[PDB]
């Protein structure tokens, strides 16, 4: 079909367009230079036009997500819906799959990544994707506690690890090398953990630092579109900021080498809010986001996302098994766990981030400090580690917070515990994000660092026709004073197109197409590959609980396979 | 003041009628009340389709007294989330009567089904007949349940009365089955009759008084002795009670079971 | 002589004997790890058509481990 | 005699249901009551004799069988199936799950015949529609 | 004869995927590695009725109809129904379960699986206190202590012990000799006969025994000198066995979901396993029955937010087990129609529910002759998942494995039957 999007204020940071009024032309799911005079018109007068949002880190599809759904029926009773055109759903903090896709779409997001897939459970993730409307998607298989990875990397055999990874990304139909609490989750298999990046796991005797370094080497040896995706050790502990900065340095001198896309960074650090803590106990707990932000400013090898607290009752779900048990120990709330043989672990705990409480107050401040003290938006992405710090439905409120120091001070001076002022510097920061910087952290940075900026994250010719129109007029409305108009406008887009077809109009979902599944296609020396596959099959016979032939994901689970090539021949 | 609903023949497929409460009836003519929506299975219908309606309107829910002059054993959720006024049922009700109640009073002159007063916040519920399971309980998965109000069952109740209670007061004048006060955090349960088993299973706080006989009890409770002349939550109880603290299967448990000495020597 | 004898009519097909057997374990890593053999192997007994089935009685060393593992006395060491 | 009725699985009843619940095999595997030999003696019955089981909720005729999995004193075992489900406790206590296990029943010898599978269902009196 | 390897067995929640099928012609005539039950499903037993065409009851007598006629009348019944029950699901594959969810949505029905008569109480329990589990491979390679609590795997999961206990694992290379095996059951079951410790406790008193164990675990004194028929001093000795584990696994089953307390028996069991993790790594796995009961609770959860007992009457999903459960609707006479698929409630519901099945239209998507077909008005035979039809199933601890199609069938698959049933139901509405 043909569409012309007329007279909108276009924000496209990758093509350097900053609020220029400009028409966008669309033809057969692509953005093109011109269309016929018979093209149907979408009036964007007095409205903002952006590329479809691109979420680089969310928990939306898989086993740990569905445990959060299944064991929180009270969360569904809180927010249950049936829009009569579409499928029923429920779940405030962990929504069902159909509800999930609808709501990304309603807020103008068209691509969202599942950030933690246990390889043995990969069929589950892909089955939930099929029932997730609209959004294009991908899944990050986990590597930081993998038995093959730990065995190969200790022997210094990085090529064999790269052959294993090549096999695993193809077998799970995965997209990035995700590292969560490296070595620590394997230590949790016996009820323990690792402390700092030089503390080895039981038996395997390899450090987090060596796991991070080896997998970064593997990542660029396989020329993957995205970098290693790192969830640090010592998450959520007072004083952990030093473990974080030490982790950030480990892969710095590894040079990026994507075969697809424009990524120029070797490290992606996720939900860094949780890794920016000072003090030594919760009683002297203090923000260290300035030192963290200062590291990012001075370094050119790192991209981060924040993991912003939204001050809600939400659900936490992570592959960081030992950390969730500690969290259950503190708040006493229901606790789920799943250790996956030879591969990973996981935990699920509800958490109430009450604005009244001192610790969540400081946690909210830390994320704001990270957003506002980092100078270059090209180094940061907007995330809530959904749902860990809050549901993704609250990205507009995060946007509103960043665009308005009025909104922030209203919350700081009333409702937020005093500790937000005493134990951080948020109150002294009056910086406000512009509409251009918002599009950068919600579209461009993520699209670029994921290796998709050829087709995603921009409104230029050649891009996919993933487009969001927000009913807000930047010439006429003041984002600082009218922060509730910013929040409401980014929640319910006036028009959303997904591959050239209208899928949302005035906040209403009007179509339910299936999105593509991006995965990574890599080729490795056939000789090393065979040897590794012989070794892999031997342990399956001995130590796995399934048969090797039944393990990889069959093609029936990817109706819309969209391979992306890394290293070839 | 008085609005009369006379039930027609009740259907085998039950009705759900949350909108039968003073808050909705307020400010409505008799004709508008007949047109209130209720559910009949998977069909939306009108209250008039199953009830004759007479009486005089009123503008404020405080002044409205709904009396259901007939058996409504197959209607659920009557008085759900009512804040003020009064409901009288001259017969039996189904599940969820007064669920989510914030204020006012409901009197059921016959039996009530399960989840009577579920998630109660305030007000009063009185059931002259028997009640089902989960009197004053929480909802599935939630650890925060009933926080206020008073429920009085003159007959017997069944299982898990006061599940996850966190405030309020339940009084069972008859007998209960098993697990009264399961997962209790706060509040008061008084069982004037007997208990089959597991009174206070996994309670963390609150108070359970049993004036009859507990056939079985639980090894996670520490016996503290006998207390006389007990004052709890504004109610004075005469006689002596064996005093237990638990359930110490739970960390930091401070709950209290009082069991009357006359019929509970085997529990000590 | 004392030898291996199967009572398939009492057998559950549960596989404890097949996995417990050290001759089976040494010869098939899948059996050692608790799986039924999928690759072709010559071992003493397997579960076939739902019941225990002796294939190579000459390899049996009459140690008694399988018998200990069978709760329903479906595999035995007795005369002939 | 007052006894405690317990119900559940047996491989023979598992084999039977996947062979066919219309088969004679299924009556033999599921229309039985397992008893300790000492209880059979006290009741004056032998293996193959029939037993009438009566509870608050129903009644059924089953074939007495010597338990090879020993039972606690006073307990009997009927495998899961429609015979066992004539007599166990239906109420779910607002959980949706009936009380299939550990139900007080009365057992007495009987010369009546065990009902086969389609005949047993006729007592519920299915009306067509 | 041809040998098809790596077949997944469609019976119990062990979901063994190393079955070899022997195929003669287009027929499966034998198996390797499958146990006595699994073998019985794969192979045809002589004299057993396998419906080859749909049937309808004309009062008294069944008459063969076409697929379109049977699905036709089935759609009428659900469209006209004001409280239809769509029950079963556990013995078909996930893609059919997904269609069923959409169809229950379209008909304003209550959809429910065998969890409501099975590990439902574990679902209620895990919703309240949590769910600390692991996969089979962590048990095989790490487990130091293995407990079977109120389950009899020798008869109900026959290969479960051989794969998880007798197996030689990475850190347990001596298999059975490296593990302390505990069984808790009022009977001396064949599973109990293999145990190192058998708690032969009093029936209906697990909740009391678990209350003593946890109080002991947290340092408190056990009030009475005997609990659930077990002497005080062994409660303490058993608590010491669990505390000294390097890796413990609690497998539990119907002896604890069906017993007095039901979901609260699971509740206290879960919380003990949780608290033990301050002394020793501990985890639990429910011994879920059918090969894909777990899959339905997965599919229904992710599509709707709730795992079972899901009622779409109001459009949005609502969830109240005890109100919205199959046996609740039947025994309270709420259901005015019921559709059965891949389940046999005629054989396996209590008397009180069957009496209601006698009064209402019952549709049965069923390949074999059962007590449910004897109570059925419409019978629609399908291709059998795992033998004649493929699809995803979920093992008892959540591991997804794709069921294989081994031989061909002229009959329609469940998924296709349900997609046609849904198309017509919309025509009606
Ligand atoms: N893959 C990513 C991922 C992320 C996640 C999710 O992870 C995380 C990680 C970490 C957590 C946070 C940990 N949880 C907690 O801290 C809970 C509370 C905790 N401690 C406190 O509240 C300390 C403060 C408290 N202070 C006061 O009460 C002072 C009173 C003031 C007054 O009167 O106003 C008083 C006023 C003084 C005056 O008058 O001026 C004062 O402040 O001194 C105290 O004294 O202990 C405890 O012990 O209960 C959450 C989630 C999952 O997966
Ligand atoms: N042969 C066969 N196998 C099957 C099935 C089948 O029908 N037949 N169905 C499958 C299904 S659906 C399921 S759910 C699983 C079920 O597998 P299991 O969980 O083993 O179910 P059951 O065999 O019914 O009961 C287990 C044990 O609980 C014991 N028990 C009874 N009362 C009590 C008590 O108060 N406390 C304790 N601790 N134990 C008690 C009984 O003695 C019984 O041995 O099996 C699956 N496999
Ligand atoms: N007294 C007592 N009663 C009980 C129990 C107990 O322990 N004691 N246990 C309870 C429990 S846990 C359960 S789960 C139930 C048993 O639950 P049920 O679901 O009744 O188990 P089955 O009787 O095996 O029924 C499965 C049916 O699915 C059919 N089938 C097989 N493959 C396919 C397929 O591909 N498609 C379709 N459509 N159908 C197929 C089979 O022919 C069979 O009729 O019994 C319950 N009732
Ligand atoms: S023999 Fe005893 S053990 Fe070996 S299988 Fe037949 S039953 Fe299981
Ligand atoms: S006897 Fe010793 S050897 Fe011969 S089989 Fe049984 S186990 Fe293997
Ligand atoms: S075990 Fe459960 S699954 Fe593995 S075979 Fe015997 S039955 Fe089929
Ligand atoms: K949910
Ligand atoms: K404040
Ligand atoms: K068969
Ligand atoms: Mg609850
Ligand atoms: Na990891
Ligand atoms: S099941
Ligand atoms: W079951
Ligand atoms: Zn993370
Ligand atoms: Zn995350």
């Amino acid at each position: 079909m043909e569409y012309i999007i007329k007279n909108g204020f276009v924000y496209c940071p990758l093509n350097g367009v900053d609020g220029e009024k400009m028409d966008i032309c669309v033809k057969d799911g692509k953005i093109v230079e011109s269309v016929s005079d018979s093209a149907k018109v979408i009036d964007a007068s007095g409205k903002i036009v952006m590329p479809g949002g691109v979420d680089p880190h969310s928990h939306i599809a898989g086993a740990k997500v569905n445990v959060g759904r299944m064991y929180r029926p009270e969360d569904s009773k809180r927010d249950a819906e049936k829009f009569k055109g579409g499928r029923a759903g429920s779940g405030f903090s962990v929504p069902s799959t159909f509800m999930t896709g609808y709501r990304y779409a309603q807020m103008g997001y068209t691509t969202a990544m599942e950030a933690a897939m246990p390889p043995l459970l990969a069929r589950h993730t892909h089955e939930e994707f099929h029932d997730t409307p609209i959004i294009d998607h991908a899944a990050y298989p986990l590597f930081g506690n993998n038995w093959f990875v730990m065995e190969y990397l200790k022997e210094g055999d990085v090529d064999a690890c790269a052959a294993y990874a090549s096999w695993l990304l193809r077998a799970t139909k995965g997209y990035t090398i995700k590292i969560v609490n490296p070595a620590g989750t394997e230590a949790w298999g016996w009820g323990g953990n690792v402390h700092g990046i030089y503390d080895p796991a039981p038996y395997f005797d390899i450090t987090p630092a060596e796991i991070i370094k080896g997998l970064a080497e593997v990542n660029e040896k396989l020329q993957l579109p995205h970098s290693i995706h790192l969830h640090c050790n010592d998450l959520g502990h007072p004083g952990n900021y030093e473990t974080t900065l030490a982790s950030f340095d480990v892969p710095k001198n590894i040079k990026p080498n994507p075969a697809t896309g424009s990524r120029d960074t070797v490290l992606y650090a996720t939900h860094v809010q949780f890794h920016s803590y000072g003090g030594t106990t919760w009683r002297d707990f203090v923000s260290e986001a300035p030192k963290i932000a200062d590291y990012v400013n001075k370094n050119d090898h790192i991209v981060i996302d924040v993991g912003q607290i939204t001050l809600d009752e939400t659900t936490t779900m992570t592959a960081d098994g030992p950390m969730e048990y500690d969290l259950h120990s503190l708040n006493g709330l229901k606790w789920a766990n799943c250790d996956v043989e030879l591969e990973t672990g996981s935990g699920v705990v509800p958490f109430i981030y009450s604005a009244r409480a001192p610790v969540p107050a400081v946690q909210w401040a830390i994320g704001m400090e990270l957003f506002l003290l980092i100078d270059n938006p090209e180094k940061v992405c907007l995330t809530t580690d959904s749902p860990n710090a809050g549901p993704f439905t609250r990205y507009p409120r995060v946007i509103a917070w960043l665009m308005s120091n009025k909104y922030r001070m209203n919350l700081i001076e009333g409702e937020l515990h005093k500790w937000a002022q005493r134990k951080s510097t948020v109150a002294t920061i009056d910086r406000e994000y512009t509409f251009s910087e918002i599009a950068q952290i919600t579209r461009a940075t993520s699209a670029k660092v994921l290796g998709l900026s050829d087709t995603k994250g921009h409104l230029g010719v050649g891009a996919d026709a993933d487009i969001a129109v927000y009913d807000i007029n930047p010439e006429t409305v003041d984002p600082s004073a009218e922060y509730m108009a910013i929040e409401e406008a980014f929640s319910r887009a006036a028009c959303v197109l997904k591959d050239g077809e209208i899928v949302v109009k005035d906040g209403e979902v009007v179509a339910s197409p299936h999105g593509r599944t991006y995965w990574v296609d890599t080729q490795v020396d056939e000789s090393i590959y065979s040897e590794v596959l012989a070794n892999v099959e031997s342990k399956f016979k001995q130590y796995y609980s399934v048969n090797f032939a039944n393990y990889p994901v069959q093609d029936d689970y990817l109706p819309k396979s969209a391979p992306v090539k890394g290293v070839m021949l | 003041s008085e609005i009369i609903l006379t039930p027609k023949e009740q259907p085998e497929v039950p009705l759900e009628a949350p909108n039968i409460k003073p808050d909705v009836f307020a400010g409505k003519s008799i004709e508008e009340i007949k047109n209130i929506q209720i559910m009949h299975g998977n069909e939306v219908v009108k209250l008039g389709d199953f009830f004759e309606v007479s009486g005089e309107p009123a503008d404020a829910p405080e002044d409205i007294k709904i009396i259901i002059d007939g058996d409504v054993y197959n209607t659920k959720r009557i008085g759900q989330e009512m804040t003020a006024g009064e409901i009288i049922v001259r017969g039996n009700v189904n599940m969820y009567v007064g669920a989510g109640m914030k204020g006012g009073k409901i009197t059921v002159e016959g039996n009530a089904g399960s989840w009577a007063g579920q998630d109660m916040r305030g007000g009063e519920i009185e059931i002259l007949g028997d009640a089902g399971d989960y009197v004053g309980s929480s909802y599935r998965g939630d650890w925060r349940g009933m926080s206020g109000g008073t429920i009085t069952v003159h007959g017997n109740a069944d299982n898990e009365i006061g599940e996850y209670m966190n405030g309020g007061k339940i009084i069972i004048k008859g007998d209960v089955n098993i697990m009264p006060g399961i997962h209790m955090n706060n509040g008061l349960i008084i069982i004037e009759g007997n208990v089959v088993a597991r009174a206070g299973g996994e309670m963390a706080g609150g108070t359970i008084v049993v004036k009859g006989m507990m056939q079985e009890f639980l090894a996670g409770f520490k016996y503290l002795g006998v207390e006389k002349d007990i004052e709890v939550d504004g109610e004075e109880l005469p006689g002596a009670f064996y005093k237990f603290e638990g359930d110490h299967a739970i960390k930091g448990a401070k709950g209290i079971v009082y069991a009357a000495v006359g019929c509970n020597g085997h529990i000590a | 002589a004392i030898g291996l004898k199967a009572y398939p009519e009492l057998c559950h097909g549960c596989g404890n004997c097949v996995i417990a057997c050290p001759v089976n374990a040494l010869r098939s890593p899948e059996v050692a790890g608790g799986k039924g053999p999928t690759d072709d192997v010559e071992i003493i007994m397997i579960v076939e058509d739902g019941v225990v089935n002796i294939k190579n009685p000459d390899l049996c060393g009459k140690c008694g481990t399988c018998v200990e593992s069978c709760p329903v006395d479906a595999i035995r060491l007795e005369e002939l | 005699m007052r006894v405690i009725l317990n119900t559940g699985r047996t491989i023979w009843q598992g084999q039977a249901i996947e062979s066919g619940k219309d088969l004679k095999m299924y009556v033999d595997a599921a229309a039985i009551i397992q008893m300790n030999p000492e209880m059979m003696k006290q009741l004056g019955i032998a293996e193959g004799d029939n037993v009438k089981v009566i509870s608050e909720y129903g009644d059924v005729v089953v074939k007495a069988v010597e338990a090879k999995e020993p039972l606690p004193e006073g307990m009997v075992y009927i495998p899961m199936g429609p015979w066992a489900n004539r007599v166990i406790r239906p109420y779910t206590d607002s959980t949706a799950t009936p009380s299939f296990k550990n139900i007080p029943v009365e057992i007495i010898p009987t010369d009546e015949e065990v009902l086969d599978m389609p005949t047993l269902m006729k007592v519920y009196g299915k009306v067509g529609q | 004869m041809e040998y098809v390897k790596n077949v997944v067995c469609p019976f119990c929640g062990t979901l063994c995927d190393d079955i070899i099928c022997k195929v003669e012609g287009n027929e499966i005539v034998g198996t390797i590695n499958a146990c006595r039950i699994g073998h019985s499903k794969f192979v045809h037993a002589e004299g057993a009725m396998r419906y080859k065409k749909p049937l309808i009851r004309k009062n008294g007598e069944f008459v063969e109809v076409s697929y379109d006629e049977a699905i036709d009348k089935a759609a009428k019944i659900l469209a006209e129904s004001k409280r239809p029950l769509m029950y079963g699901w556990s013995c078909t594959e996930c893609e059919a379960q997904a269609v069923g969810v959409e169809l229950a949505e379209e008909a304003g029905a209550v959809i429910d699986n065998t969890a409501s008569v099975c590990h439902g109480p574990s679902v209620l329990a895990l919703q309240d206190v949590g769910y600390p589990i692991c996969t089979f491979g962590e048990v095989k390679n790490r487990a130091d202590v293995v407990v079977y609590w109120g389950c009899n795997p020798m008869h109900a999961h026959p290969r479960h012990m051989s794969r998880n206990v007798f197996a030689r694992g990475f850190f347990r290379e001596r298999g059975r000799s490296d593990r302390t095996l505990i069984v808790v059951d009022p009977r001396k079951t064949d599973s109990a006969k293999l145990a190192d410790i058998h708690l032969q406790l009093d029936f209906d008193r697990d909740y009391e025994l678990l209350d003593a164990m946890r109080a002991c675990l947290l340092g408190h004194e056990i009030l009475y000198d005997e609990v659930a028929g077990v002497p005080r001093e062994q409660i303490e000795e058993a608590v010491e066995v669990l505390k000294n584990a390097q890796f413990g696994i609690l497998f539990f089953g119907m002896g604890i979901t069906h017993s007095r307390g039901k979901h609260r028996n699971i509740d206290t069991a879960i919380m003990m396993v949780q608290d033990l993790n301050d002394y020793a790594k501990w985890t639990l796995i429910p011994m879920r029955g059918h090969y894909n009961v777990t899959g339905f609770n997965q599919v229904c959860t992710w599509e709707s937010g709730y795992p079972y007992c899901v009622d779409f009457s109001g459009g949005e999903p609502r969830y109240n087990p005890g109100e919205t459960g199959a046996n609740d609707l039947l025994q309270n006479r709420e259901a005015d129609a019921m559709m059965v698929i891949a389940s046999d409630p005629g054989a396996h519901f209590p008397q009180r529910a069957l009496e209601r099945m006698a009064e209402i239209p019952v549709i049965a998507i069923e390949p074999h002759r059962t007590p449910t077909t004897e109570m059925a008005d419409i019978i629609i035979p399908p291709a059998i998942v795992g033998m004649e039809a493929e699809g995803t199933a979920y093992r008892m601890e959540g591991v997804p494995i794709r069921m294989k199609k081994v031989v061909d069938s002229d009959l329609l698959s469940d998924r296709e039957i349900l997609e046609r049933l849904l198309e017509k139901v919309r025509e009606y509405k």
